[PDB]
DNA sequence: TTCAGCAGCAGGTACTCTTATTCAATATG
RNA sequence: CCUAAGAGUAC
DNA sequence: CATATTCTGCTGCTGAA
């Protein structure tokens, strides 16, 4: 889910870049480096808070290297996908094993074996798509699910959902 | 401590074990100690767009669907750069699903949470998800299980989707 | 004791 | 062995000597907080002599005969005779160097006047000396008031410890009571005025360089002085009835239950 | 503070620490024949109010043991009656600085 | 660290630079001229970093600070500006 | 040239610990060797072409460190891992000074 | 080419944390299991899999990578592995520490064998520092041989609080060499005790117990003294004709199939036992050769085996002879001459020397120009450079280099080029007694094959000429050399802390020159004074005034003496029967920088207190004090080779 | 009064062949050898035993008896000590390195 | 001692 | 109110050079 | 290449 | 016939009268 935590980054400054600009270096070197970035610890780091002021301190000079090392403290927004949470979500993806489904930044994998027998998977209609009598889940279709199990990879985190629960499925 | 190797409970949001550093408290950085804050997803777009103005604003001197994901594609390429196709995926997954339009109804209903006096994360999933009934909320929120009586939880569920505009 | 640090005693 | 003990022993910026551990070994260095390199071998005028030559050095009485003060010294000399508060000063002055005689023989038995202090008295006056052309002939152009408060504010401005607190105060005045002592003792108002015939400007001068030389001869935090102190020990000792030298030394770093010759002297 | 003449049996010795507060001190004669504090090796030594010691802890930034010891045997420890964790204040006469302040926590 | 960094209005360490911290402050300063700083004086032609050092600190240009360590972890933070160099 | 104990001392005593860690790390042995935040000993495995750093037994790879230890340094904390003996080396303080 | 550029953050060692290693996590740390005593295959030409030398513990030859890591020998730190013990030994280094806690818990029930409720307990348990609790805890529970299930109550000795005890007895325990014997005492029975049952009784501690023992629950705990998994050090630690210790693992790996075989194939009692104390002897003399009484186990060749503790202590050990003092780089040695004309802060360094010792001086825009002038001189002249490194790594060496063309220099790109003239340099007389001892000189490039360096500063470097060596290193950066330069520089240790006076001062032919030059019979004419005052290298440039003007004008010594002398300089020292008329001319009157009176030796120019040399470096400055230095060997060296002193066995006859 | 007597000992060691040794460093030593309440020697039995940390403990004397017994109990070593930073080839926390120099973006910005 | 200067003991 | 039984061997700081060798002897593929 | 021994060099 | 193996420097009692 979203929250925004307190987040310290240590950022390494060659001597030859200690211009009046130094403030504003470090400032766009925190950028590019962890927006929209992923973690197992905090989850997606999505943006900045308060980037007015942010804190930068003073910055230690590392001995026989010259380099400063600053410990710069913000405020991010960070979406941390949680084992038992339900969250809404729009299809992308359906196969034979599950369907993908966008929530946020990160694509859920809800398998065949977490729906209610009612809704079967029909690869035959184009795009294939996960078919009940009642209604249908497509491209583009909202749906609400549990997500259950949480796989922490350092590139893109990975989880896997559910919609067996009462009142889940689409909206 | 400094305990070589790691054992703890597995994550789970329904037993409320969000994490080692997602506790109840944590340390600001100015030095104090705030309740851990849990942004619901229109408090969330709204602290985003926050955010990104500031941003947008500071480098400068340094609503249907449609419109709001071009105006969102803009000033996010406006204010930041590369490497942002998680956060282009974010903010049009925001500005999907959003419950609450503008400052007004976020602050009533944020107010109107912290008047119920329970957790930050089950208060933000309650603004999260846009619920039907008051059993139909306690399970979809497992979280939610005998923490408020049914009537109570009722009403506040009833201002809350009065409260959900558009 | 020990020898060293008999016994002890002996 | 012994700069293998005295390795990690160092002076910390509040001015105590720590180990590794934080442990303080001395609550300032060497107990005055001086460093080594800037201290001579300096007289303290006030522990040796007699009373008599001890009051002809430094008592003067604006209001009888007997100890007073040639008129022709100062340029107020003959306006000074007769007046109240200066006198009031004077006594002050002289009890004061009086309570310094006597702590002086309270903590050197042998009364040896010679001993290491850090600012060299006698070098500042005679550059004053040499640097404003002192006649010895024109009247003093000082006034006694005026060298009486610019001792009392030199030694008010001789810090080694700068906290701001009973502790660190009191502190900070038994650091310099010695060195304030010899400078009671070297610029005393009869001495100023007869011995050197300080003027005003080199009066001020000489109160600036000790000032300045004083907080220029302070120990510097970081010091390694554990092995300084092992190495100025050591290096003697390889220089090199009762035994002595060597073994002697071995004899008292390895703290030795018995030894050749464990003599006693009885007073 | 008892005073005695030669020895105390050991069978005494073992019921000499009382039901606090009561603390009893055993001295023998032999060697309160000479006052040790007047020996000009023996600087001054003044007992430290909990007041003065968390002061002084304060003040030089000092834990418990990070302070000068001195054993709860030494005889002037014994003399003034120190019990561990008490401070006392050691004035010197220093050829450096007339003056010298050190303080030793009692062990 | 708030609690580590005590305030500047009472900090009680000496407003003067010590030997250590002078030759620190020099070596610091020639090393980062030598690998292309910025330089904040103007040079009178001088080239060596060392000299370049000294002519900073005579002026006080030199935009460090010292992080003095107390021996209980506490610092006070000392610009190079406010530091007197008396040696 | 022996750089000796004594010689070491002499340079403590002068105060120059910049060119005492110069003469004992970059004239002699200067080894960058890999440990994790978990287990201070050195046994993570460090493909650096690939930039994968992994310490089995603790199945972490983000909580990984560099140090500039010397190469005597490390053979000797080798040696007391092979007489049984950790020397976990960690980055941060667990204690007040 | 050093080490590539690795992601990983760089830290600082903050806190080193000790402990032992649980069986489980040497299990889990180890990337191989050794089962083979044979470091090579049978083709003699590979690294044999499952051997003592498996590739996956790094890397035996440089032409191949660590199979583990995929990096070179340079990179790869070695990974470990570990032998799967078939029976748990004694660690030798715990054995006596086992005893003890063996001895302070209950040998049956693996409990403490004296509690809380005891009154001693009390007092012995509230000890902070964990050595002196396991000291006191040891003493007081050794000598309890019950493990007293019943025990009589706190409030007070009437009623019986019972604890889980069990009432066994506990055995009085000695070693016998690397064995624990137990006697249990008569209902005594002597039996040895297993390193099982021990280990066994060692995993029952409970956490209270052996943290009340002085072991973590984390990083040691009591049963990993005991040995179940033995780490096999990487290659690195043991390199290659074997090393010691792959010959010390080879046979503990011999001793452990023999017993494993001995277990499974079914064997007296007898064989058993003798193939275990085989094991627990390899292992202990592979951790510790030296053990007392034990016969010392020889290797191969006749000779005893050098154990990891063989390698560890002494002179030439790891701590003291390889990280408390190592061999470094960047340093020369060569013998000592003495040189009147060179200043007290210049060290007279040999051509060649300058040649083999280099500076990196970094390419900057204010020095781009003269740098490149020393790469187009090349390493085979002086002044020269040795080497380019590249911001890449790379490494041009200035031989084999011409061929390939002129070097462009980049900024950042670092020049090590040859030592020039004032280059702060350390330099040393060992053993290098005192701080004095070594201290930074400025170069002087000179043509001889000696170190040449100011009688002055012979003193404090105890250094003579007939044959004394000395030592000299350079900074290999910037931040180095301005320490060495505003630290450790001459003139500044010219007033030692060690007695708070000078060090250095005038000695040998200069002070007997300047007491010959200083009495009232020399008198220099016009022409040798001229000399003796262009001698002085910051002399004005205005002629004194002879003291004596007619009929024929002469100057005095103290006079031209009083030029070396720095301007406002004030000395007055009275010795024995001096008045301020000096008829014998001794005691010493100096007042604005011209000697008044008195005959100048060794205590007004030598290392003593209130000296010459202690007023002018208080007064000017260390900087005008080696150039009084300069000036007055100069001037006084000048009139003694022109006056000349000599002696013979004319002298030593009355 | 032990402290006192050391001293005076020592002194009279120093001063026997004439020789001359500012108080401040004698005061050191004996400051030493009887800060922990006793008289501590310099050898492997006094100075070596104090809890100040395994490292520089080994380096003196009895390096692996010292490493064992610290592995046993776990000590922490703080890495304070000149002789472990020699060891782990880093800055010791002396003379220059008693301190940490900071750079100040307020302050680079005034200059210019 | 030692050796030299076992143990004790030793 | 008061005393006899032991036992184990390295040893300052740097540096130069030379010389020998690192099992022999016997059984078996 | 390692080990051991010996001879010395300056303190 | 070639290779595997047989000189200085410290410590802790309690039992029986
Ligand atoms: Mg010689
Ligand atoms: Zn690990
Ligand atoms: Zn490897
Ligand atoms: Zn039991």
């Amino acid at each position: 889910m979203f929250f925004i935590k307190d987040l310290s980054l240590n950022i390494t400054l060659h001597p030859s870049f200690f211009g009046p600009r130094m403030k504003q270096y470090l400032k766009t070197k925190l950028l590019e480096e962890v927006e929209g970035s992923c973690t197992g610890k905090f989850g997606y780091i999505l943006c900045v808070l308060d980037y007015d002021n942010i804190d930068i301190q003073r910055g230690r000079i590392l001995p026989t290297d010259g380099s400063a090392e600053f410990n710069v403290k913000y405020r991010a927004v960070v979406f941390k996908p949680f084992k038992g949470e339900v969250v809404d979500g729009t299809v992308v993806s359906c196969s034979q094993h599950g369907f993908e489904v966008q929530v946020g930044p990160m694509k859920v994998f809800v398998t065949k074996h977490l729906m209610p027998q009612d809704l079967t998977f029909n690869a035959g209609s184009n795009p294939p798509s996960y078919q009940s009598s009642e209604d249908v889940i497509t491209i583009k279709s909202r749906i609400r699910v549990k997500i259950e199990g949480c796989i922490s990879q350092v590139s893109s985190i990975h989880a896997i959902g559910s919609i067996k629960e009462d009142y889940l499925g689409a909206i | 401590r400094r305990r070589l190797k790691k054992v703890e409970e597995e994550e789970n949001a329904a037993t409320l074990q969000l994490g080692q550093e997602f506790q109840l408290k944590q340390i600001n950085h100015q030095g104090e100690e705030e309740e851990l804050i849990a942004l619901n997803l229109s408090e969330a777009r709204l602290v985003i767009k926050e955010a990104l103005v500031e941003r947008r604003r500071a480098f400068k001197r340094s609503e249907t669907r449609e419109k709001e994901l071009e105006s969102i594609d803009v000033l996010l390429e406006q204010t930041t750069g590369g490497n942002n196709k998680d956060l282009k995926n974010t903010m049009q997954y925001l500005t999907n699903f959003s419950r609450f339009r503008d400052q007004e109804t976020v602050g009533a209903v944020i107010q109107l949470l912290k008047s119920t006096g329970l957790h930050p994360f089950e208060v933000a999933q309650l603004g999260s998800l846009a619920c039907d009934t008051a059993d139909e909320a306690k399970t979809l929120i497992p979280s939610l299980n005998n923490k408020i009586s049914d009537d109570e939880l009722e009403r506040i569920l009833k201002e809350l989707s009065n409260l959900e505009t558009l | 004791t020990x020898p060293g640090v008999t016994x002890p005693g002996v | 062995r012994l700069v293998k003990a005295l390795e990690d022993i160092m002076v910390h910026y509040d001015n105590t000597t720590r180990n590794s551990l934080g442990n303080v070994i001395q609550f300032i260095y060497g107990e005055d907080g001086m460093d080594a390199a800037h201290i001579e071998k300096q007289s303290l005028d006030t522990i040796g002599g007699s009373d008599a030559a001890f009051e002809k050095r430094y008592r003067v009485d604006l209001l009888n005969t007997d100890h007073t003060l040639d008129p022709s010294l100062l340029e107020s000399g003959s306006e000074i005779l007769g007046d109240l508060k200066l006198q009031v000063l004077l006594d002050e002055e002289y009890k004061q160097l009086v309570k310094d005689r006597k702590f002086l023989r309270e903590v050197f038995v042998d009364g040896e006047a010679n001993w290491p202090l850090p600012v060299n008295i006698r070098r500042i006056i005679q550059n004053a000396q040499q640097t404003f052309h002192i006649d010895h002939t024109k009247p003093s152009d000082l006034t006694i008031k005026d060298i009486v408060l610019g001792v009392k504010d030199l030694q008010e401005n001789l810090l080694v410890l700068r906290g701001k607190n009973e502790i660190i105060q009191n502190a900070q005045r038994d650091a310099v009571t010695l060195f304030c002592c010899l400078l009671r003792s070297r610029l005393a108002t009869r001495r100023v005025l007869q011995e050197y015939r300080l003027t005003k400007q080199a009066f001020d001068w000489v109160l600036s360089n000790i000032e300045a030389q004083f907080l220029r001869s302070v120990v510097h935090p970081g010091e390694m002085v554990g092995v300084l102190a092992a190495q100025s020990i050591g290096e003697p000792a390889t220089q090199m009835k009762v035994t002595s030298g060597v073994p002697r030394l071995k004899e008292i770093l390895n703290v030795a239950k018995n030894m050749k010759t464990p003599s006693l002297t009885v007073y | 503070i008892f005073v005695y003449q030669n020895n105390i049996t050991p069978s005494a010795m073992k019921l000499v620490p009382s039901i606090p507060p009561a603390t009893i001190e055993t001295f023998n004669e032999a060697a309160l024949v000479v006052n040790i504090t007047h020996h000009e090796l023996v600087p001054k030594h003044i007992r430290l109010s909990s007041d003065e010691k968390r002061e002084l802890l304060k003040r030089y930034r000092l834990k418990e043991s990070q302070l000068p010891r001195i054993q709860r045997a030494d005889p002037v420890a014994l003399y003034l009656g120190l019990k561990r964790g008490e401070v006392v204040k050691i004035i010197r006469k220093s050829e450096t600085s007339g003056r010298y302040a050190s303080y030793r926590i009692c062990m | 660290l708030k609690e580590k960094a005590i305030p500047k209005d009472q900090r009680a360490t000496t407003p003067y630079m010590t030997k250590y911290e002078r030759a620190r402050i020099l070596g610091t300063r020639a090393l980062q001229i030598s690998m292309n700083a910025p330089v904040f004086v103007d040079l009178e032609g001088e080239t060596d970093p060392l000299r370049i050092a000294m002519k900073e600190l005579a002026e006080k240009k030199i935009p460090l600070v010292i992080r003095r360590y107390l021996p209980d972890g506490s610092f006070e933070d000392w610009s190079v500006e406010e530091l007197i160099v008396d040696l | 040239l022996r750089f000796g104990e004594m010689e070491r001392d002499c340079m403590i005593a002068h105060g120059a610990a910049s060119f005492l860690k110069e003469r004992l790390m970059e004239a002699s042995d200067a080894f960058r060797v890999h440990i994790c935040g978990i287990c201070g000993l050195m046994t993570v495995i460090a493909k650096l072409n690939h930039n994968q750093f992994e310490c089995k037994g603790c199945d972490n790879k983000i909580d990984i460190y560099q140090i500039h230890i010397p190469y005597a340094a490390k053979l000797l904390f080798q040696e007391l891992m092979a007489m049984n003996i950790t020397p976990r080396l960690y980055t941060d303080r667990s204690r007040d000074f | 080419v050093g080490q590539q550029y690795s992601s990983a953050p760089l830290r600082t060692v903050k806190e080193v944390q000790f402990g032992l290693f649980s069986p489980e996590e040497v299990r889990a740390i180890s990337v191989a299991k050794i089962r083979f005593p044979e470091t090579m295959d049978e083709t003699q030409t590979r690294a044999k899999i499952g051997g003592l030398n498996d590739p996956r513990l790094g890397s035996i030859d440089r032409n191949l990578k660590c199979q583990t890591c995929q990096e070179g020998m340079n990179e790869c730190p070695g990974h470990f592995g570990h032998i799967d013990l078939a029976k748990p030994v004694f660690h030798v280094g715990f054995i006596a520490k086992i005893k003890k806690v063996c001895e302070c818990v209950c040998m049956h029930c693996g409990k403490l064998l004296l509690d809380e409720h005891n009154e001693l307990m009390r007092q012995a348990l509230a000890i902070k520092d964990s050595k002196k609790r396991f000291a006191a805890i040891w003493t007081l529970c050794k000598t309890k041989m019950v493990c007293e299930t019943d025990v009589p109550s706190e409030d007070d000795p009437t009623q019986l609080v019972s604890r889980g005890g069990c009432g066994n007895t506990q055995p009085t325990i000695r070693k016998d060499g690397l064995k624990l014997v137990g006697s249990w005492k008569k209902d005594p029975e002597l039996r040895v005790l297993s390193t099982e049952e021990i280990l066994n009784i060692f995993k029952h501690i409970s956490v209270k117990d052996f943290t009340s023992l002085g072991f973590n629950e984390v990083f040691s705990r009591p049963e990993w003294m005991i040995l179940t998994c033995l780490p096999v050090p990487p290659p690195p630690v043991r390199p290659s004709g074997e090393d010691d210790l792959t010959f010390k693992l080879a046979d503990i790996l011999k001793a452990n199939i023999s017993l494993e075989t001995l277990e499974h194939n079914g064997a007296p009692h007898h064989a058993i036992e003798e193939a275990e104390s085989l094991l627990q002897f390899h292992v202990a003399t592979y951790m510790d050769n030296d053990i007392a009484g034990q016969p010392q186990a020889l290797q191969k060749s006749g000779r005893p085996v050098k154990s990891i503790r063989a390698r560890l202590k002494g002179k030439e050990g790891r701590i003291r002879g390889n990280l408390m003092g190592k061999r470094v780089d960047f340093s020369a040695r060569t013998v000592i001459s003495g040189d009147p004309n060179l200043e007290l802060d210049q060290v007279g360094v040999p051509k060649s020397i300058a040649k083999t010792l280099t500076y990196p001086e970094v390419v900057t825009p204010y020095n781009i120009d003269r740098l490149t002038q020393l790469v187009r001189n090349g390493p085979n002249e002086h002044p020269g450079a040795k080497y380019v490194i590249r911001d890449s790594g790379d490494r041009i060496d200035l031989r084999y280099s011409k061929r390939a063309g002129d070097i462009q220099l980049q900024y950042g790109w670092k020049v090590e080029r040859h030592i020039m003239d004032n280059d702060p340099v350390l330099f040393n007389r060992q053993p290098s007694l005192h701080k004095m001892s070594m201290m930074a000189h400025r170069v002087k490039v000179i043509p001889y094959s000696t170190f040449r360096l100011n009688l002055s500063v012979t003193s404090p470097y105890n250094a003579d000429f007939d044959g004394d060596e000395m030592n000299l290193h350079v900074p290999q950066s910037e931040e180095t050399r301005a320490e060495l330069s505003q630290l450790c520089a001459v003139p500044l240790q010219i007033v030692s802390p060690q007695s708070n006076k000078p060090c250095m001062g005038i000695v040998q032919d200069t002070l007997c020159g300047i007491r010959k030059l200083t009495l009232r019979d020399t008198f220099i004419e016009l022409d040798q004074v001229l000399n003796m005052l262009y001698w002085v290298p910051d002399w004005d440039g205005v002629i004194p005034t002879p003291a004596i003007i007619k009929p024929k004008p002469l100057w005095s010594g103290k006079q031209i003496l009083s030029v070396a002398i720095p301007n406002g300089i004030h000395l007055q020292r009275f010795d024995e029967g001096t008045t301020l008329l000096s008829p014998k001319d001794n005691g010493m009157l100096i007042i604005d920088g011209q000697i008044i009176f008195g005959v100048v030796e060794k205590k007004t120019v030598g290392s003593s207190n209130g000296g010459l040399i202690h007023v002018v470096t208080r007064e000017k400055g260390p900087q005008v004090c080696a150039k009084l230095f300069g000036n007055i060997q100069k001037v006084v060296n000048f009139w003694l080779l022109h006056n000349g002193f000599s002696t013979g066995i004319g002298d030593t006859i009355a | 009064a032990g402290r006192a007597a050391l001293y005076k000992e020592v002194y009279n060691v120093i001063a026997s062949d004439g020789s001359y040794v500012n108080y401040r460093h004698m005061a050191l030593l004996v400051d030493v050898m009887t800060t922990q309440g006793g008289l501590t020697s310099v050898t492997r039995h006094g100075f070596n035993r104090s809890n100040t940390g395994a490292l520089m403990r080994c380096s003196f004397e009895e390096t692996v008896e010292i490493l064992f017994e610290a592995g046993a109990s776990a000590e922490l070593d703080d890495c304070r000590g000149v002789s472990e930073n020699v060891i782990l080839g880093q800055m010791a926390p002396i003379g220059t390195g008693a301190f940490d120099v900071m750079i100040d973006e307020e302050s680079l910005v005034k200059y210019m």
